[PDB]
């Protein structure tokens, strides 16, 4: 997951360099940040949205 | 006044919160799952961790 | 509503009634968020005692 | 990678999946006794 900044429009993303073997390709969309409780812990204090 | 890049007076470490160590642009040090917060190094936590 | 004024009045029987905004509440899809996943902190456990 | 998208007047997540092989290998040599490979390539843990 990557912000995206209200209004922002150019985002740029870098993987350091790294083993690609196997790789079978990538997936994506845009979610909102409301919309995505935070997961790095077991609870959210800044979830505000059901 | 004190210079403490020079001399040692240092007197902000209490405003880490944490340190997130990453190898690779994937590999997480220590990993392994030491750490009771294994994805990183938590210096403190508020009420919410007590 | 009529007045911003306390009390019956000839005024209050002119206000409007609308019907609330319908709102279901219930548990996900799959039951998904009941249970902790690709979370370091409360990992599942699966292990022989042996 | 680089990504151009439509202005959003809120903070949104671009969210990106890297395809790959996330695989387990589960042995049971003996009675109350589970030993697990895990192997996910690219991107290993």
């Amino acid at each position: 997951l990557y912000p995206i900044p209200a209004n922002a429009t150019n985002v740029p993303i870098s993987i350091p360099s790294r083993n690609w073997a196997a790789f079978r390709g990538w997936a994506f969309t845009r979610l909102k940040t409301k919309e995505t409780p935070s997961l790095g812990s077991g609870y959210d204090p800044y979830y505000t949205y059901s | 006044g004190s210079i403490p890049y020079l001399d040692g007076t240092f007197y902000l470490n209490h405003t880490f919160k944490k340190v997130a160590i990453t190898f690779d642009s994937s590999v997480s040090w220590p990993g392994n799952d030491r750490l009771l917060t294994p994805n990183e190094f938590e210096i403190k936590r508020s009420v919410d961790g007590e | 509503m009529p007045t911003i004024k306390e009390g019956n009045s000839r005024e209050l029987m002119g206000q409007q009634s609308m019907p609330n905004r319908p709102n279901y509440i219930a548990f996900r899809d799959n039951f998904i968020g009941l249970m902790y996943y690709n979370s370091t902190g409360n990992m599942g456990v699966l292990a022989g005692q042996a | 990678m680089t990504f151009e998208v439509d202005p959003m007047d809120e903070p949104t997540l671009l969210y990106v999946l890297f395809e790959v092989f996330d695989v387990v290998r589960v042995h049971r040599p003996h009675r109350g006794v589970i030993e697990t490979v895990y192997l996910r390539t690219p991107f290993s843990a």
